[PDB]
């Protein structure tokens, strides 16, 4: 008897969805295969100052890469993660794609936009470029998967929005897989930097 | 904080669904997600 939210996790074939989400280390041991959809459901607790929570995230096995996805997959989704690759500028392309398949199965749920890969120097899809959000009542942020940087701030907004508690806070970090590739810092705060002025602007 | 620990969901007949973790209402024997029949 413990809260819990369907999370689908989606985005083109090739942006870092699996490796994403395989990042915390119970949600892998823990997760659930289901034959009929071919899914992989990865039961992710989060550790709030109200108590825990679970994000059951629902990821493909690769189905994206040649159509669209069936139904069921989408079917009580509480939340989503919209995931495009920052070095690959038609995977923010299709971002408005996925979206519409989103909200046609569960409308208004809360969706978080991230960026994957952004510990790759080469970046194509800069902040100045990244808008399709702010249009539709969205967040965004910058992730980098193989790092886990900023891993835990798509949960930690979609928990606020969830429970309706702006001062909701993770008292720990999960227990992620050690990063294999470092996040340079400098390029961190810049990145940082480059949403805030675009958000002014 | 602790006054305010996150309510239980408190679900008589509903069931969640062993296969993919989706909740399900008393009525429905089969799960609206992955179509697999309650277990
Ligand atoms: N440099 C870097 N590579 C990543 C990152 N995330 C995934 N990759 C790689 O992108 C390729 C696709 O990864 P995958 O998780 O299978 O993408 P998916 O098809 O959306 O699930 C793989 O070779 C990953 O190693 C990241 O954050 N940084
Ligand atoms: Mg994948
Ligand atoms: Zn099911």
């Amino acid at each position: 008897p413990q809260v819990q939210f369907k999370l689908v996790l989606v985005g083109d074939g090739g942006t870092g969805k699996t490796t994403f989400v395989k990042r915390h280390l119970t949600g892998e041991s823990e997760k659930k295969y289901v034959a009929t959809l071919g899914v992989e459901v990865h039961p992710l607790v989060f550790h709030t100052n109200r108590g825990p929570i679970k994000f059951n995230v629902w990821d493909t096995a690769g189905q994206e890469k040649f159509g669209g996805l069936r139904d069921g997959y989408y079917i009580q989704a509480q939340c989503a993660i919209i995931m495009f690759d920052v070095t690959s500028r038609v995977t923010y392309k299709n971002v408005p794609n996925w979206h519409r398949d989103l909200v046609r199965v569960c409308e208004n749920i809360p969706i978080v936009l991230c960026g994957n890969k952004v510990d790759i120097k080469d970046r194509k899809v800069k902040a100045k470029s990244i808008v399709f959000h702010r249009k539709k009542n969205l967040q965004y942020y910058d992730i980098s998967a193989k790092s886990n940087y900023n891993f835990e701030k798509p949960f930690l907004w979609l928990a606020r929005k969830l429970i309706g508690d702006p001062n909701l806070e993770f008292v720990a970090m999960p227990a992620l897989a050690p990063p294999e590739v470092v996040m340079d810092p400098a390029l961190a705060a810049q990145y940082e930097h480059d949403l805030e002025v675009a958000q002014t602007t | 904080g602790s006054r305010f620990a996150l309510v239980t969901p408190k679900k008589e007949g509903h069931w969640d669904c062993s296969i993919c973790l989706v909740r399900n209402e008393p009525t429905v024997s089969r799960c609206i997600a992955c179509q697999n029949t309650k277990s």
